[PDB]
């Protein structure tokens, strides 16, 4: 039986090892898709979305020199499209494109049963040397992750109902 | 077994660490559609080719022969203001010294070491460890080169100056 | 009169039985014939709700009424596939 819905059966593509494993897929949407595609897409989705909170958030903290003088008014979502006038955007866009690109050939090799979810090798600090400490930020990596997405979906529809921003919706 | 350029990838079976400047770089596969001998001869071509490039448009702006419509700085625009013949005319020495160099063959038929087309006439290479080291700094300049005179070369598109002139004045205050 | 190239995973699906065998669903082989059942009712009305509220068609409409529109051929599809995987013992 699955661990967090105790009604529903264990999730057949699921596995104990696999990271931020609760045993959670009532649709058996695991099923439908290849689970390595779903584990790198989880992964990325994770880390997306933990940079979009930490930068909404740091939005409303301060604004990096002459950014209040091309956007006044506009806190999250209003920003974007001043900047898509500018080249601020298409030039994140053309190197997260280029990046991304060694990113398709990365999943590539992943499906083929080489390389692992998430794994591009990027530990240049000594953070992962253990493979204990190892498993246990990677499960942190995961919820972190998980938590980002909900805060992210969170705070751009609060700025969707309000216009305030995050941090100042919470001060009023 | 893994890139040295890119440590998640597979190494590129072909590279085997054998020619100088192989850190493992072929994400795209490449060399599996192609003769790497081809892709070197052509990647020293086309740094050497940008190598005197960047130089050229450099001295440009610097430095100018000192006659009538020889005085745009600007390469760009340099390239339109000059009479159409002369460059035609260099256009073809580009062809016959070709020709001539490479004694006369196609893709196939270069192959010789790659891009060793001979021409030295200064006993440089004495060392021929020396040589592989003067190898290395060819293909590493050649690099550089390409990249530098691609993006001085759009600064010009852009700011309609020239490369020394575009670094010295850029426009710390707007867009 | 030479070999006839297919890519690679392709299998026999030539069937014979009451019902096509799991594998006729590609990368739905898997789901369970009340999953389907119950997809390709949900797809069915919101489908035709959607449609339903486009039918008037206008300069201007809702793009995700649109985009929902589509799930009422597709619930056609999601049955068939109910009654393939009911009558695998799926
Ligand atoms: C999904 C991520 C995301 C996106 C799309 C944006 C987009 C933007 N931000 Mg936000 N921001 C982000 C993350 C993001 N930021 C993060 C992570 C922070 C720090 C916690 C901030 C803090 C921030 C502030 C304080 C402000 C902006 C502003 C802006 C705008 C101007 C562009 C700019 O200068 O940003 C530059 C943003 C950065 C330099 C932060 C990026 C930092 C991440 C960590 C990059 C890391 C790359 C990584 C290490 C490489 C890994 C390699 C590996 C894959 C191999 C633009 C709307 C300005 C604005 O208009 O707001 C009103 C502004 O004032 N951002
Ligand atoms: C995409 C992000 C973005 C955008 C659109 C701008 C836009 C601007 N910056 Mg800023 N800037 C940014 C990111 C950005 N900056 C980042 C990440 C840095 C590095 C910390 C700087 C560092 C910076 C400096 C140091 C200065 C500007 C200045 C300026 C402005 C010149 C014209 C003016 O206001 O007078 C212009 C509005 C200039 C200005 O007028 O600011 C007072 C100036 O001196 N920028
Ligand atoms: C490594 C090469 C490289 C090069 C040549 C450029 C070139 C450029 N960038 Mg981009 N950029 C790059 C990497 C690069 N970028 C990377 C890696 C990032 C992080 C993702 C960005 C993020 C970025 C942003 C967010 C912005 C630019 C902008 C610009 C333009 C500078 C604005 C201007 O008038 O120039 C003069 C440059 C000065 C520094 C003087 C002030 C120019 C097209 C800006 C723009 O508005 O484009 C027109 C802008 O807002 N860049
Ligand atoms: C809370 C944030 C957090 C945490 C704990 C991690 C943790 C991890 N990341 Mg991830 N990562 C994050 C945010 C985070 N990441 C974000 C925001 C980005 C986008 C810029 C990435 C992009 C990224 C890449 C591209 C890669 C990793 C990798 C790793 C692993 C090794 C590096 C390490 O120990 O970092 C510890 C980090 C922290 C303590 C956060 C500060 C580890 C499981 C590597 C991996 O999976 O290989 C094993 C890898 O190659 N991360
Ligand atoms: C990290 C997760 C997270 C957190 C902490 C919050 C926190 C908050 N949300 Mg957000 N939200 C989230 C995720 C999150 N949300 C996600 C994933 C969505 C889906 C898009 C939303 C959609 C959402 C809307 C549409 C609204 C909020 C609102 C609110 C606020 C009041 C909710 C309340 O107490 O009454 C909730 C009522 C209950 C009965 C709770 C039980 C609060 C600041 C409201 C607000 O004031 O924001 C402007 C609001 O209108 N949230
Ligand atoms: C891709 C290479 C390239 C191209 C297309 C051009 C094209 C042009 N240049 Mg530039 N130039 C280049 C390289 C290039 N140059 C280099 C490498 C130099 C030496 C630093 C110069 C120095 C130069 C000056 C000083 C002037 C031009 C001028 C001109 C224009 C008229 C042609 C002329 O009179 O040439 C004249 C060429 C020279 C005086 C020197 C060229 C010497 C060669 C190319 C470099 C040494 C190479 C080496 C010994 C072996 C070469 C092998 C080769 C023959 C296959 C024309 C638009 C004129 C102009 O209108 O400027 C606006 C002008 O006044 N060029
Ligand atoms: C065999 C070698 C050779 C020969 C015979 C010529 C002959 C000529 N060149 Mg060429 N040239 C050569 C090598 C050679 N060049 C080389 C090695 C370079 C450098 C790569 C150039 C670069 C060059 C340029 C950039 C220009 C010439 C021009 C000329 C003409 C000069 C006389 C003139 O102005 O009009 C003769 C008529 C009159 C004086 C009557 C008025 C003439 C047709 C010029 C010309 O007119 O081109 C059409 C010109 O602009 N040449
Ligand atoms: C940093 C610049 C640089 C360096 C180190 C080299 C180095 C080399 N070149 Mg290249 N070359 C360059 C720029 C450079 N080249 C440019 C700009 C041109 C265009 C005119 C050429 C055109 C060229 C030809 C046409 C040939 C070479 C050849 C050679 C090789 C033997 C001679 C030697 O030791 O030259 C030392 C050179 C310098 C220190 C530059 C001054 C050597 C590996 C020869 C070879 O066999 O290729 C492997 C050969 O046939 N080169
Ligand atoms: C070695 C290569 C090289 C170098 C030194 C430069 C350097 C420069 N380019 Mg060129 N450029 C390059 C490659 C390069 N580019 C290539 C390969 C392209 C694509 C064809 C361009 C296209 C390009 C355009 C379209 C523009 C520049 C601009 C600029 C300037 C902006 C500074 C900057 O990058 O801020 C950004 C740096 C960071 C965010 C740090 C990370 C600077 C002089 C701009 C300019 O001249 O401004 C007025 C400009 O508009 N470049
Ligand atoms: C559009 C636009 C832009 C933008 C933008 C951006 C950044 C848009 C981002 C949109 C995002 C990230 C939306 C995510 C919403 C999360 C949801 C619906 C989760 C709900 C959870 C549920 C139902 C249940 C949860 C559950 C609960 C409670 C119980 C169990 C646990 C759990 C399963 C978690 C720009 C920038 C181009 C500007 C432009 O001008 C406008």
């Amino acid at each position: 039986m699955s661990e967090s819905v105790p009604f529903l059966k264990k999730p057949e593509a699921l596995d104990s090892s696999m990271a931020g494993y609760a045993g959670f897929d009532p649709l058996g949407l695991s099923s439908i898709a290849d689970i390595k595609f779903l584990q790198e897409s989880e992964i990325k989705h994770c880390r997306i979305a933990m940079l979009a909170a930490a930068g909404s958030i740091a939005q409303d903290i301060f604004t990096f020199p002459g950014v209040s003088k091309v956007v006044g008014t506009a806190k999250m979502t209003g920003v974007h499209d001043v900047l898509v006038k500018q080249g601020a955007m298409g030039q994140i866009l053309l190197w997260t494109s280029f990046l991304e690109v060694f990113g398709t050939i990365a999943l590539l090799e992943t499906l083929d049963g080489k390389r692992a979810p998430g794994d591009f090798k990027f530990d240049p600090l000594g953070f992962s040397k253990n493979a204990e400490t190892a498993k246990r930020y990677q499960l942190s990596e995961i919820k972190n992750g998980r938590l980002a997405m909900l805060a992210t979906g969170g705070m751009v529809h609060g700025y969707f109902i309000t216009g305030k921003g995050p941090l100042e919706l919470l001060t009023n | 077994d893994m890139s040295a350029s890119v440590p998640f990838l597979p190494r590129p079976a072909a590279l085997d660490g054998s020619m100088v400047g192989d850190v493992g770089f072929d994400p795209l596969g490449f060399t599996t559609k192609y003769d790497i001998k081809w892709l070197r001869e052509s990647e020293l071509k086309h740094g050497r080719v940008c190598m005197l490039a960047s130089l050229g448009c450099i001295v440009q702006e610097i430095v100018h022969l000192p006659f009538e419509a020889t005085s745009n700085p600007v390469a760009s625009e340099a390239f339109f203001q000059v009479p159409a013949g002369g460059l035609w005319q260099i256009f073809a020495g580009i062809g016959i010294v070709e020709h001539f160099s490479n004694n006369f063959k196609m893709s196939g038929s270069t192959m010789r070491a790659p891009g060793n087309l001979g021409f030295d006439p200064l006993n440089f290479g004495k060392n021929p460890s020396a040589r592989a080291r003067y190898e290395l700094a060819e293909i590493k300049n050649g690099r550089l080169a390409m990249l530098g005179f691609g993006g001085m070369i759009h600064g010009c598109f852009i700011t309609g100056k020239g490369p020394i002139g575009a670094l010295t004045s850029m426009d710390w205050h707007q867009s | 009169f030479s070999p006839v190239p297919s890519p690679e995973g392709t299998k026999e699906t030539y069937w014979e039985t009451k019902a096509p065998s799991s594998d006729v669903l590609g990368i739905g082989a898997g789901v369970s014939s009340g999953n389907f059942a119950a997809a390709s009712v949900f797809a069915a009305l919101v489908g035709g709700y959607c449609t339903g509220q486009v039918i008037p068609l206008t300069v201007e409409p809702n793009p995700l009424f649109l985009a929902g529109s589509f799930l009422l051929p597709y619930s056609w599809a999601l049955h068939v596939a109910a009654w393939i995987q009911k009558n695998n013992g799926k």
